[PDB]
DNA sequence: GTGAGTACTCAC
DNA sequence: GTGAGTACTCAC
């Protein structure tokens, strides 16, 4: 709530800087927070649980808004555009957390955390499929195939954002991408 | 666009 | 001879479930069947070992991109063959795909990630050059700037590579490429 | 083109 | 003698 | 009032399977239901907490040894009652027996082990004094030196205490004391 | 065989000194051996395995000799005397290892090691029972009861040896103890 | 007595 | 909260 | 073989 949040904010700050390209050790994290390593463990059982805190924010932030789009916006193409733009803009507004989404920051941590990220992408892909299936006019392509292509474009954009040290902005080319695609998926 | 984009860092 | 046996071992480990974690010199030495000391008689560092694999990646992709440019003159066919090349190379080399996607390199000297970034730049400028020749060859361009299209195409490929790696190699990069191509072609042809 | 596999 | 148990 | 609640908590933990490992202040604080800080308002250290329990052990055993010496005048009956006392006290206080046997004290200030050694010396001299009065009271001594017999008797007791602790309290210290006594009596009476 | 043995000999040396009353850390052990902490781990997977090395010596040393007494010495009382004297003399000749036998040194290590020591005492008690049962003249006492009393005397002697900082020698009073007892178990 | 008493330390 | 530790690991 | 680390723990 307070000290617990301070620690998570410190972790996200490091993920966002150059330090995010390397292991965030308890020693470096404690120094960023301005406390001893031991103090960290009064608020979290383990570093894995600190990352889980960030992952829970990503999950809830994204899925609550995707469900809202699904429930509140009526049109198929409109729904897809909003879900895509939400993902790209969320990443752009949260560079450090994108290093978690892309899996790079998690390489240093227990693999079950990458499993959790895989589960989130499957949830997003499921939403995409459901949105597409509700159009049934038919698509020039399988709904499962299109959903996978759409999320693939997002994943590649996130990867480019991270590997470029946040130079290649994920939203930059989305309008052109969507103009091209939407003219064909009718 | 989706206006309500959460930002984790203050 | 022993140098390439070390590289072969590293690639085998990268390809297995081991590739999802740090590949230690102790583990590598064991996979090879020698002492760690022996390893360090052929390479000065782990980073130089990874550079050996990156060299194979660079030469494999760039040499074939040049071949495509030289053998095939149609713009859209050039694009299809380059995208197919990146996707199929990754599929045929799962372990090396962990290097391309950056995940296996997280444990190593950062200069290796810079090297992969440079490879992607060489690939992206290649796609840009291919796209730009359409205007002269066919008297037609594209509905968007060539720089944007090349970025979008390489991004699509990078997404396929990430999905391949995430899924522990279940989501094959070339899956449904024909359908993707048919849709892309309809968008830009 | 024949895609090369590094793993011999 | 009655042996005392400390645990009340 | 809170002081004795901390001692009660420590003894409960010593008595459970927890007693086979370090009993941390974090764990103790939790068992009590307060913060560690609260603990340190009643005791300056863990060692002083253990000293609280050792005090109960010392007073319990020594007061009863004196009672036996004062109420019972027969030498062999004195011996039987003192051995019975040490064995039954341990049985009735399993957790405190980990302190007597030294095992729970391995984690703590060494001065606590010195304190237990001093208690055993007070007990052993007591047995020696009891044995030595036989010559005047009955005009008879023993087939071995009183110093040797007292050491052997306390050693037998220490063995029972160790076995009790080793076996996670399955081997009760008083088990078959009558048979042991009958054999011992036949040896020295 | 060489470096592995050097480490075990260093551990037993520490167990035998004042350091044996406290945790033997990898830092102190390495310094005793004259190597880095990391070198220890080239010869053992864990500190628990170093202790297991000592325990294996105790087990084999004692049980091979107890079996030899059982098989080679014919008389009941003779067999008991030798097994008792073997245990006490082994302890006296190996003070550091007695801290393992008594369980005190093992308090700092994983509890499965104390389980192994319990298994050794049960093996010894079993030998004692078997020796006694073969006399059947009868004993003035149950064989199981006598065996437990005999081993109890040994255990108490070991405990006294350890807690006295090796001042109270385990063999010192054994002849008197055995003279007293043997006159009664006929 | 049992003569062959093993000694661990040299 | 924190100094000093704790067993164990890594690339060289 | 070893310096420098690694996440996590302890009593105070």
């Amino acid at each position: 709530i307070n000290r617990r949040e301070e620690i998570l904010q410190a972790l996200a700050e490091m993920l966002e800087s150059n330090e995010g390209a390397s292991r965030i050790t308890t020693a470096k994290l404690a120094k960023q927070v301005g406390v001893s390593e031991a103090a960290l463990y009064r608020h979290f059982p383990s570093k894995t649980r600190m990352f889980e805190g960030l992952i829970e924010f990503i999950e809830e932030s994204l899925m609550s808004r995707i469900n809202r789009i699904f429930d509140e916006e009526k049109d198929t193409l409109n729904r897809i555009r909003l879900v895509m733009q939400l993902l790209l803009a969320f990443a752009e507004r949260n560079p450090g957390l994108t290093r978690i989404l892309s899996g790079h920051a998690l390489m240093f941590e227990n693999e079950r955390l990458r499993d959790r990220i895989n589960q989130l992408f499957e949830r997003i892909e499921t939403s995409l499929r459901q949105i597409l299936r509700e159009r049934k006019k038919s698509f020039p392509v399988d709904e499962n195939i299109l959903a996978a292509q759409l999320l693939g474009q997002v994943e590649g954009s996130l990867n480019r954002f991270v590997r470029s040290d946040f130079k290649y902005l994920p939203t930059a080319n989305f309008d052109e991408y969507w103009a091209l695609l939407s003219a064909q998926i009718k | 666009d989706y206006l309500d984009i959460p930002a984790f860092l203050r």
